[PDB]
C-alpha cells in the first residue's frame, strides 16, 4: 500500500505494493507493512519500491516528503521520479564537472547552489 | 566459632548489591514499551508477549543472588 | 496514627460515594433507559405490524 | 501473619508447576524456541524455577510492608520528647501506599499465571 | 465541464503551522527548519493547483 | 562481640540496592509523562501499564529490605 | 566491637542516596521537556509530577530509617 | 579506641551520596536549557518547575551530610 | 578452620555483585526489540532470531560468575 504521487504523474496511485526503500531526510530507510506514522522529508536518492518479490523499480527521486499515514499508507510525495536507465553516463559527467568549477568561485547564491548540486550528482553516479 | 558467625551476616549484605541490575531491568523494558504503545499500534498483542517474557528473564538475576544470601 | 487514619478514610469515603453513584448511571440506571428505548421501539413495530 | 503468608504462597507455586506438567503429557513439543545454536537447555531458570521466584514475591512484600508500619514506635519517642506535625503526613502517605500495593500485587500474580496457561496450550 | 465557480483556498503562515492541535504527532526535527519550511511550501503548491484549475 | 558487630553492618551494605529501585520508579514515570502529551493516552491504556510496571521494579527493593531488617 | 559497628552502619547505608537524588531529576527532566510541546501546563503533567516523585523518594526515606536506628537504638 | 576510630569512618562512607545530588542539579539544568530554546518558555512556566525541582533533588545531599557531621 | 570458613562466605557475596551486568543485559536487548518491532515488520523473524541468540551471549556472564560463588 503505497501512494507515491508526484506533481505531474502518479506512480503507485492505487494501494498495490509492499516494501518501499525510499531515501528520506535521515538515512536510507524502508517502509514495510504497517509502519509508524513518520511524516519526514525526502532527500535526493534512490526510491526503490520492492513490489512483493524482486520487482523493485529504481526511481531516482530528487527529493520531497515521504508522508506515512496511520492506516498503513505511505504517500511518498516527491518532485521528480525518473528511472535509472533514463540518465546517460556521458551527460552525467558533464554536469558534475561544471558544478565543481563554479563552486567557491563567486558570491551571492552562486556558491551555495553549486555545493548542493555536486552532492546529488555524486550519489546518483555511484548507484548506476 | 566467632569467625564463622561474623562471615554469615556479611554474606547476606554484600550479595544484596545486585538488586540494582534487577530493579532497573524491569523498568527499562516497561519504559520502552509504554512509549511505543502510544503510536503504532495497540498494547494487547505483539509488544504484550515481549514485555511479559522480557520481564521474567531480567528478574532471574535477583532470584539467584537472593538464594545465596539467605543460605549463608 | 489511629486518629489520623479515621479522619483520612472518612474524606475518601465521601468522595467515593459520589463516584460510585455517578459510575452506576452508565450501568444500573442505563439499563432502565435501554429497556425503555427497546420497549418504545417494540411498541412502534407492533403497531406497524397490526396496522 | 508472616508464617502464614509464606506457607500459603508455597502451595500456590506448586500448583502452577504441576498443571503445566500434566498438560504437556499430550502435546509436549518442548517449551523453548529454535535458534542457530544449542544452548537453550542450560537456561532452565523458568517454568519450574520461575514458580519459586514468583511465589516468593508475595512473602517478601508482606515482610517489607510490615517493617514500614512497625517503624512508628521509634518515631513516636522523638516526636513526644521542629514541629511534630511532619510525622502525621508521612504516616498517612505510607498507609495509603501500603493499601494500594495489594491491588498491584494481586494483578501481577494473575498476569504471571496467564502466561503459563497460554504457553502450555501452544 | 461547461460551467465553473469562484472558490478560495487559505494558506497558513509559519506561526500557524507549528501551533496546530496534532502537529507533534509526526517525527519532525526541531533543529532544522520544519515549521517555516512546511508553511512556505504550501504556498507554492496551492498556487500551482489554483493556476491549473483556473 | 563478633556476632553482634556483624549484625549492624549487615543492614548497611544491603541498603546499596536502593539505587536500582529508586531510579527504576522514576524511569517508568519519565516515559509515561513524555508519551501522554502526544495525544491521547490518559484514562486507562497507559495508566494500567504504568501502575503494573512500577510494582515489578519495586519488588527488588522490597525483597532486599527484608533481609537487612531480619538481623 | 558493638559500639564501633554502630558508627559504620549509618555511613555504609547512605550509599542508596544516589538513586533517590537522580530519581527526582529524571522525573523533572521529562516533565519540563514535555510541557514545552504545547500544552501540558495545568494539571495533566503537573499533577503526575507530584504523585510520581513520591514513589521515587520512598527508597530514600526507607533506607535512611535503617541507618538512623543503628546510631540511636 | 574503638569508638574514637569509628567516628572518622562514619563521615567518609556517608559522603558517597554526593554523586546523586551533584548530578541531579545538572540533569534538571540540561533539560531546562535545551527546552528554553524551543520558544518561548522563559518567565515562569518552565522556570517554576526547574527551581522547585532543583530544591527537591538537593534534599538528598543535605540529609546525608547531617549524619556525617553528627559523628565527626 | 576458622580462616578457611570465613573466606568462603565472603567469596560468594563478592561474586554476586556481577548480577548487575547480566540483569541489565537481558533488558537492553528486550527494550530495542520491543521498540524496533513497532516500526514494521520484524516480529516472528529477522529480529526474532537475533533476540534469542543475543540473550544467550549476555546470560553467559551470569552463569560463569555464579559457578565460582557456589563452589567457594
Amino acid at each position: 500500500k503505497v501512494s507515491l504521487v508526484a506533481p505531474h504523474q502518479a506512480i503507485f496511485t492505487n494501494k498495490e505494493v509492499s516494501q518501499v526503500n525510499l531515501p528520506a531526510s535521515s538515512g536510507e530507510m524502508g517502509v514495510l507493512a504497517n509502519h509508524v506514522p513518520t511524516v519526514e522529508e525526502l532527500a535526493p536518492g534512490v526510491v526503490e519500491v520492492i513490489e512483493s518479490s524482486g520487482t523493485a523499480s529504481k526511481y531516482f527521486v530528487s527529493g520531497g516528503f515521504a508522508s506515512i499515514l496511520p492506516g498503513s499508507k505511505l504517500s511518498i510525495s516527491t518532485v521528480e521520479a525518473h528511472p535509472l536507465d533514463a540518465f546517460s553516463s556521458e551527460n552525467i559527467k558533464s554536469l558534475l564537472a561544471e558544478a565543481q568549477k563554479n563552486a567557491s568561485s563567486a558570491d551571492e547564491t552562486v556558491a551555495a547552489e553549486a555545493a548542493i548540486e555536486i552532492e546529488v550528482l555524486e550519489a546518483l553516479q555511484a548507484a548506476v | 566459632m566467632q569467625l564463622v558467625l561474623a562471615a554469615k551476616y556479611i554474606g547476606a549484605a554484600i550479595a544484596t548489591i545486585g538488586l540494582t541490575g534487577a530493579g532497573i531491568g524491569i523498568a527499562i523494558v516497561f519504559a520502552a514499551l509504554i512509549n511505543g504503545t502510544s503510536r503504532n499500534p495497540s498494547l494487547r498483542n505483539t509488544l504484550f508477549p515481549f514485555a511479559i517474557l522480557g520481564f521474567a528473564l531480567s528478574e532471574a538475576t535477583g532470584l539467584f543472588c537472593l538464594m545465596i544470601s539467605f543460605l549463608l | 496514627i489511629l486518629l489520623v487514619t479515621f479522619l483520612g478514610f472518612i474524606a475518601l469515603i465521601s468522595k467515593t460515594v459520589a463516584p460510585l453513584y455517578g459510575e452506576m448511571a452508565k450501568n444500573r440506571t442505563d439499563h432502565v433507559v435501554g429497556l425503555l428505548n427497546q420497549a418504545r421501539a417494540d411498541h412502534v413495530n407492533a403497531v406497524k405490524t397490526r396496522i | 501473619i508472616y508464617i502464614i503468608g509464606i506457607s500459603v504462597s508455597l502451595w500456590i507455586g506448586l500448583t502452577i508447576l504441576g498443571l503445566f506438567l500434566n498438560k504437556a503429557v499430550f502435546f509436549s513439543l518442548f517449551v523453548p524456541s529454535g535458534t542457530p545454536l544449542p544452548l537453550v537447555p542450560v537456561l532452565v531458570l523458568i517454568e519450574l524455577l520461575s514458580y519459586t521466584a514468583r511465589a516468593i514475591s508475595l512473602g517478601l512484600r508482606l515482610a517489607a510492608n510490615t517493617l514500614s508500619g512497625h517503624l512508628l514506635m521509634s518515631i513516636l519517642g522523638n516526636l513526644v520528647k521542629i514541629f511534630g506535625l511532619i510525622p502525621l503526613a508521612g504516616i498517612f502517605a505510607i498507609v495509603i501506599l501500603e493499601f494500594a500495593i495489594a491491588c498491584i500485587q494481586a494483578y501481577v500474580f494473575a498476569i504471571l499465571t496467564s502466561s503459563y496457561l497460554k504457553d502450555s496450550i501452544y | 465541464g461547461v460551467a465553473f465557480e469562484p472558490s478560495v483556498f487559505p494558506s497558513f503562515s509559519p506561526i500557524s503551522i507549528e501551533e496546530s492541535p496534532k502537529l507533534s504527532e509526526f517525527e519532525l526535527e526541531e533543529d532544522q527548519a520544519i515549521p517555516t519550511s512546511l508553511s512556505q511550501i504550501s504556498l507554492t503548491n496551492a498556487i500551482l493547483n489554483a493556476m491549473a484549475e483556473g
